């Protein structure tokens, strides 16, 4: 089990960290285009991972989009997120996406330009 | 004059270099407990110096625009610009790559600046 070369595993799922900063849909497009898709927390494992794997001054983009109806919290693997797993710091208003540091989530908007974090097996 | 050892002196400046995170206000507040302002920068030597001494690690730096209103530095005075500030927020960053807008919620490093006497 493997991917190219700056890719850390945890279990079967890969992760790139971009390198550049692009607009929410903009990455998750990016992710794509390497066979991969934004990244989706699948469970504390995986989240007690990519937190300690960001060092301070790092963070990037995730699945986690607001919904501009119910105007919530839903992964882009089609699921509704958890107060199990974490709880975004910020405003909850559509237009809004997701960002993780090293110690929390926060909540940004989408319209604007940060680093990608990517996925898949 | 120069500066402390944890400060670095750079022409008619110090600057300081966060080693965790805190949020924009979280950070403005400190650099004021030292009499300072987050790293504000004005001429075009600094400006290499901070992305340069920064580079992958993202740092706050004072720059902020009230509500749609108009970003403005800590101290007093209505920003100029001679460099983009691409992002769409509210408060600015310093990463060596460039400088990006944010809410200002994130926990990341930041700068301070204050004139060497
Ligand atoms: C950046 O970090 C600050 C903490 O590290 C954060 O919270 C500050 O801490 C307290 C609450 O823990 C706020 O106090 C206000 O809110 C309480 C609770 O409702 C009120 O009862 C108090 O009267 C008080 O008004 C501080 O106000 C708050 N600091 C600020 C911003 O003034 C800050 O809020 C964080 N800043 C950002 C960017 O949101
Ligand atoms: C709020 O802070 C601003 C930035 O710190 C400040 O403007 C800047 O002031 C400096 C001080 O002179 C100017 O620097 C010029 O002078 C130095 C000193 O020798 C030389 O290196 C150059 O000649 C340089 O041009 C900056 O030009 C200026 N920044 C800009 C472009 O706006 C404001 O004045 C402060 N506002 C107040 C009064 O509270």
């Amino acid at each position: 089990y493997l991917c190219p070369n700056d890719w850390l595993l945890n279990e079967g799922k890969c992760y790139w960290f971009s390198t550049s900063f692009k607009t929410w849909k903009e990455s998750q497009r990016d992710c794509t285009q390497l066979q991969a898709h934004l990244l989706v927390i699948q469970n504390l494992d995986e989240l007690e991972f990519i937190q300690n794997s960001l060092k301070p001054g790092h963070f990037g983009w995730i699945g986690l989009y607001v919904t501009f109806q119910g105007n919530l919290w839903m992964w882009i693997d089609e699921h509704f997120l958890v107060p199990e797993l974490f709880s975004v710091i910020g405003p909850t208003d559509d237009r809004s996406c997701a960002v993780i540091t090293g110690n929390w989530v926060y909540s940004e908007d989408c319209s604007s330009t940060f680093k990608g974090i990517c996925q898949r097996d | 004059v120069a500066c402390s050892g944890d400060w670095l002196g750079v022409r008619d400046k110090c600057f300081y270099f966060s080693d965790d995170t805190r949020n924009w206000t979280a950070s403005k507040i400190f650099c004021s407990l030292q009499k300072a302002e987050l790293a504000q920068i004005d001429t075009q030597e600094d400006m290499e110096f901070l992305k340069r001494y920064a580079g992958t690690d993202m740092h706050w730096i004072g720059l902020s625009r009230k509500q749609g209103d108009s970003w403005k530095w800590t101290n007093g005075t209505t920003f100029n610009g001679w460099f983009e500030i691409i992002g769409n927020g509210s408060f600015a960053f310093l990463s060596a790559d460039g400088v990006h807008s944010s809410r200002g919620f994130i926990d990341i490093k930041w700068i301070c600046s204050k004139p060497k006497y």
